[PDB]
């Protein structure tokens, strides 16, 4: 079976970093990409980036200057961190795994951690 | 980055019904679109990749089309349990992006 | 001019004799390489590959256009005048290449009023017209696999596997660029570059480049092996990562008084051991001169020898009277390995070490058997019409030279050792033989 | 038979022994290869390149066909007798090769009964059966490319896209074809073309031919590297553009009374300065011949050294006698380098010029020095069990030789320069010392 | 320290003066590459073929793997103890690469910990990440192909045709792989091995090796060609069919004291016909010794020459002399070809053999002529300050040594011939005369 | 225009061979493949095995042990054979042409022949 | 090997009235998936390849669509001459393997 | 934006040549091909021929050999040629560009010369 | 070459009402095909290219399908500027060519 597992903080400041850690199993980090998703309060999904099944990552431009992706793959592991937090960066944060080679489509998604700020 | 707009933005129909989802890209996306089903307090579910595939265990009465900028996602018979907001996603170019979100109830 | 009866009687049987032949006075066009493609139709799908490449690019290209530079800030119309003094220091192959540099930027300059198509270029081949009577093509590096590997297959692969291909591919490209456009191109100045390595630019395909060029097609393929045609690079643009190449297309020409004779080395007998005789294979004579050749620069025909230049060399006197019939003189090899030839066939007539090769004739059942005074037996039409070597049964013709070949004999001329250890070692040993007979005569001198 | 005590001392350590083996008695398989793709399933988008392709590629394949007609026209069944007359010029091998090519034929026109599937074939490899006893292989070049890249993109890319990838694809392959089946092929009836050159006719993919061919695994890879898989033009097609190849698959054998020995240079001390012998590196032993070996053409294993002929060639006496123990004629040259092998292991037993190389004993925590009067030390068992070389901790065995090794010393030979310029340099001034000489005892001569 | 101006009288005109650079202190990194792609996600259309491939490619990694294990077997922490008794033979560099591979191995064991990232990987170019602070990267080939080429054309063609396709790529592969990784690596220990060579296991690209490494880029470029950057096999898994290459970048540095001056050579006059000097072109300069160097296997730039070892060799006491102006004892070779350089420009003074090479002054409209008594005329701004050799103006400097130059003149030493047949044969036909001196003069001394 | 036509025995005992010949014209067997399928008197269509274009084979599972099929080139010729039948191997063999490089669809179909044990 | 289910086992249907038939494979077979009409006494015709393109000659009422594993075969106006027994076919891995079949009245 | 301008001669008499010159610009001919295609009074349309982006040239059958065309990369210009006319070659005649790589679909016309015979 | 039937010759149909124009190719074109919209005075204007997909700029009441030799071009809602006369084209093989096309009024 495939599962991805999403832990990190509750409440955490403003102007403090946010790092939260994706564990994962039933595939490798060699052969899959893993990819951020946040779910805010009254908006819709937004794509935060992705670490590459390559180990290159990118990011959207909105949070290109704040938002780093890192992975560890002795202990399959994918994480998430932003060095500055807003109060508007209150959100359920998701990972998810893409299909393939590099194709789109998250059959895949973890349970999803709320973080607030 | 690439935007979307995804419409409209609430939705009512009975069970059994045909329903409509429609999607536009601010650019050429080819057949890179994938339709998302949202409950809350649950992750969100993949039905339609890659514009018309449906997602391995996602029931037929789902299907879609779509190609360039014009894209939409069908259901052939609304169940009580397709309530939830349903999502556009972009995967060509890089950000992927999703649009606002349409709310069947 | 050599006496091929005596030079058979020692394993050097008259071989093929071809017509010896250089490339001179070419044709000249100009063709635009461009090294990096066009993705234009997947712009999305490239990240920042482009960017690396480019920079990368610039890596190897710029010390190109440095080295052109030297020449072209220094050349002036005068009719083409040099500043020896700038230059400072340069061959003739470099000055007289320097001028032919600054007068095919004449024409660069014409090609260059283009360089928005050839930016714009899209296709592996475009055949751009300037004025309609003049033509100048494009090639584009990995154009052709960019059009029918990453553009057609927009949906059938995703768009950072797209971008992963790419820069494979582009990488792949310069792997190979490296090792003709790097830094081993210490002069991109001297008119001597291949064509075949000038085509790594455009992946090696050197085939469609020439086609592109049309050329002549007397002797096409034989100028191509040669290595007669070449080409020089004009001109470099680092904004847009394209070079102009003049491709010279020069015609083969026969030397009127001038041929290469190729003698078949056959292993002879003497004393009780086989013997090679060490003479060079391929002779050089032009009018009454006989003289050597480096012939393994140069590619070998049925009718003739292709040389890109005059490879022409030196000859001893003590070689040049081995060939002209003081066998006394020629160096003889031991022959110690199974594997020499031990036979040849020339004009019809065969000749062969019947000690060392069993020897049979065809048409009387009888054996065919050598004396030890003897070195190769001639066989013909006079002794046996069909002779027979091993398990090849050849019919002959005559001799034409005296018939008492086999009873005369020859002189044999001193054993030599030709291996690299050997040489430095003979020479060695002959200082010590040296050194005693100076010391031998010093002692008389004192006593006398 | 070489006194590896003696050689040791003058910096040439005894290496390790391997087998002398040599390819013989091989047997043969025809596999028809097909230069020309099938674009049967593409033909509305080939254009005239087709056109252009089948007359290019027949200016290849022409001058092929006619350098076997030669032989062929002039050979008939006796037992195959050979026209001496009509062929006129030939070598040894090519003589015998002009058999094997005739004899070839006799398949070959049974192959040439499928001409029509030839044609027909479609795969990259297609297995032809004749008579179900007799099998053929036919390889077509490029059709892998085409069956994946070209036929499958037809509503991928445009009809004329495809075409100019077909145009490419086809001239790519010719640009490296050429480099084989080209002007430099003088000679095709020669049976000592290497596999893996031939196999450019089908894109340089040898091991897919020869997995073709079933072949026999005993020592195939070394009969690889060792180019002793050949294989023959036997028939050329220029109707159908294919050729048909014989291939030898040759077995190697051990010679029972043959082996080489590996030396070990190592710098060794002489007066203040160091020195390495100039001695064969690899000497060749035959019963009790010592001789050498151009060993430069063989693939050398760890058990043995695999030559696709005969590499031995001759030894001056006076490096016989240096390698029978004469080490005052074994020759040296002066090492200026600061990159030499200053030591090497050899049964355990540790060779070090410990005047150069820093020489410690991890046993005893002692320094181990050399005299002005010692060449190598001899490190073993008895002195240091653990020695130390640089940063290298060596555990050591015991010499079986004189224990009286570093004790006893050796006579050491004449200097010498093995540089190509340095030869000729000291040829010419040994002439002036030898014309001095000459003039000398002429004086003597007259005097008295 | 080279008498320059007696040179350049003898045809060895003052080149190009550069820096001596040798490879030393290089970093390490370690890259794993899998030479077995992943075809999971086309697992039903590859047959058999990839049992064939696991096979086939065990035959040619296993021969390494046990070649490693004889050093890795017999080494041992102490400080690194080798045992040299089960070594048995090796020479220097394989004792020292002995000890490298042993203390990789360490490294190789944290690399092995991700086996199954290893296997998984499924992209031609993965970075994994050990432990934040470690990271390795997985080469994998043909996966780009197969990633564009086969998973994506599913439904464009057919699974037995994709299965073709793949054991063609496969087997490609493997024809490429083994010039490199096949039985010609007799030694895998001794690191040595070039990167190009090793990159063959990714297609050859080697580009994209060595960009995913980082590396350093103060002098890249040259390192490459020169070949200072190689790498060792450390690891070798025969179950999962990758290895773990260590590769070494080395830092070019600087040797004070150490220069290496080109000559040009100029065709002289003397007698009645052309000379040419046999000098080194290349001559090495450490401190105050006059030295040659084997530059043939040296990368050479406008500025220095770059050498991935150091390779000075000796010089002959009578070219040393020539070189500091002794020019009796300089060698000369007849020149017969039509194509030599007959002029040089040197610091803008213009060396030229105006009796070969037609000279005429731009400034004077007069003819500019030499003597039988002279060998090369030198022109500078005092006898004409811009000179025309053929079809070439050259504006010309001074010549800062003798203003007598042209009056002067110079001895001319003996003529040489460099040709290896000329060599065996001037050796023996000196010895003729040496003979016959050693029995004139043991006639003298029999009398006397 | 294409043909295939099968020729071989009637009644074949149980424990006996089966040799069946399909004689081919309008295409050759260098170009294209030939599949062997049985119909049973009372089941669907069974397909056996396969001669590729290349000369190679394939079988089913179930047959894999029993069926063999062999090519002439020089006749135009495809042979299908059982080492030993058993009675519910009776049925209408069919030779039938793939299309193309390997791809389904078996638009030229033989005449079938039936073979009763 | 990969098994397949075609259903209904048989068929009832008038002249003009559109027919269609089912198939489902037991994995993922792409769109390698080809429909054959049988008729007692005569070999079986290619109906329909790679699951929707007609083969040459075959009458444009027939069509057919499908992906993976759920495929179909529409005929949108049978005909007297469309009795018999209709047989589903994958072509992807090997071996190539056929459904029971539906007869079809 | 993209344009294609037709300019040439009104009446030309029978057995005389046809000269128009279709000026182009908002593209370059090194990266589209130009076709040329006439509508005579009361037929369809007819494509005559095209010179392709790589500089080469393909013409229909019937005007094989009276039809020419040409180009000027420096001038942005393409020619179109007929060495005799006839009082049936009376039709407006257009410049079009294709599509990317040679794909057909022609997007983008000129507005068509009238030419009599 | 390569011949083109397209037919009816002339159509006629009111506003809003669904309008076909069919084309056939007397060889195989794939997806080789290209419909145009052509007015009198006007240039011809690029509704479908590759059998099936709309003209940047094109309304979405357009559509089509076909392959290898049957093709055909559908309005889901006939305006009055849909008048004209309509081009079905192949751009497969060369010669490109034109059918005699279809008067709309
Ligand atoms: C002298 O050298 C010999 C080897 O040449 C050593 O003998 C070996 O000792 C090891 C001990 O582990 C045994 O396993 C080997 O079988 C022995 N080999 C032989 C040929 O006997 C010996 O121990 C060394 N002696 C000293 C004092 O160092």
């Amino acid at each position: 079976q495939v599962q991805l597992k999403e832990s990190g903080p509750g409440l955490v400041a403003p102007s403090q970093s946010l790092s939260i850690t994706c564990t994962v199993s039933g595939f490798s980090l060699a052969s899959y990409g893993v990819h951020w998703v946040r779910q805010p309060p009254g908006k819709g999904l937004e794509w935060l980036g992705v670490i590459w099944t390559g180990g290159s990552t990118n990011y959207n431009s909105a949070l290109m200057s704040r938002l780093s992706i890192n992975r560890d793959n002795s202990k399959s592991q994918v994480f998430l961190k932003l060095n500055s937090l807003q109060t508007d960066d209150t959100a359920i944060y998701y990972c998810a795994r893409d299909r393939g080679y590099g194709y789109g489509g998250f059959a895949y998604w973890g349970q999803g951690t709320l973080v607030t700020v | 980055d690439i935007q979307m707009t995804q419409s409209p933005a609430s939705l009512s129909a009975s069970v059994g019904e045909t329903v409509t989802i429609t999607c536009r890209a601010s650019e050429n996306i080819y057949s890179y679109l994938a339709w998302y089903q949202h409950k809350q307090g649950k992750s969100p579910q993949l039905l339609v990749y890659n514009a018309k595939s449906l997602a391995e265990g996602v029931p037929s009465r789902f299907s879609g089309s779509g190609s360039g900028t014009q894209f939409s996602l069908k259901i052939n018979s609304l169940q009580p349990e397709d309530f939830g907001s349903y999502y556009c996603q972009h995967h060509y170019g890089t950000p992927w992006t999703f649009g606002g979100g349409t709310k069947l109830e | 001019i050599l006496h091929y009866e005596k030079l058979s009687k020692i394993g050097l049987v008259k071989g093929v004799t071809r017509k010896y032949k250089i490339k001179s006075n070419p044709l000249t066009k100009d063709i635009v390489i461009k090294m990096i493609p066009n993705v234009s139709n997947m712009s999305q799908c490239t990240g920042s590959v482009m960017e690396n490449y480019k920079t990368r690019l610039n890596g190897i290209l710029t010390p190109i256009k440095g080295a052109l530079e030297i020449y072209k800030n220094n050349t002036h119309d005068l009719g083409v005048i040099m500043a020896g003094v700038a230059i400072g220091i340069a061959t003739a192959a470099q000055i007289t290449a320097g001028v032919a540099l600054y007068e095919a930027m004449k024409n660069a300059d014409n090609i260059n009023k283009l360089k928005s198509s050839i930016e714009s270029t899209n296709e592996a081949v475009v055949k751009l017209q300037e004025t309609a009577e003049k033509t100048v093509y494009v090639l584009t590096a990995l154009q052709d696999y960019i059009n029918t590997n990453l553009v057609p297959t927009i949906d059938k692969i995703s768009c950072k596997q797209t971008e992963l291909s790419l820069d494979l591919a582009l990488s792949k490209y310069l792997s190979d660029l490296l090792f003709v456009f790097g830094p081993n191109l210490q002069d991109p100045v001297s008119n001597s570059m291949t064509i075949q390595a000038i085509s790594q630019a455009f992946g090696g395909n050197y085939e469609t480049l020439l086609r592109t060029l049309g050329y002549a097609t007397e002797d096409f393929d034989d100028l191509l092996e040669s290595d007669s045609i070449t080409g020089q690079i004009i001109y470099v643009d680092l904004s847009s990562y394209y070079i102009i190449v003049r491709v010279y297309f020069p015609i083969l020409t026969e030397i009127q008084q001038a041929y290469i004779q190729e003698l078949l080395p056959v292993s002879f007998n003497n004393d009780d051991s086989e013997w090679i005789s060490i003479v060079p294979n391929f002779i050089l004579v032009r009018n009454t001169l006989i003289s050597n050749i480096e012939i393994g620069f140069c590619l070998i025909t049925k009718r003739s020898v292709i040389c890109n230049q005059d490879y022409a060399t030196p000859m001893t006197n003590n070689m040049r009277e081995c060939l002209t019939g003081s066998t006394e003189k020629c160096p003889r090899e031991l022959v110690v390995s199974s594997h020499v030839p031990r036979f040849a066939l020339s004009n019809g007539v065969l000749f062969a070490n019947c000690i060392s090769v069993t020897c049979q004739c065809q048409t009387t059942g009888r054996a065919i058997s050598q004396s030890g005074e003897q070195t190769l037996l001639m066989i013909d039409n006079t002794t046996c019409p069909t002779a027979v070597l091993g398990n090849v049964i050849i019919s002959l013709g005559k001799y034409l030279g005296s018939v008492n070949y086999n009873s005369e004999g020859i002189a044999i001329g001193p054993p030599v050792f030709t291996d690299k250890v050997d040489i430095s070692s003979q020479i060695s040993s002959m200082n010590q033989s040296l050194q005693q007979s100076k010391d031998y005569i010093k002692e008389a001198q004192r006593l006398l």
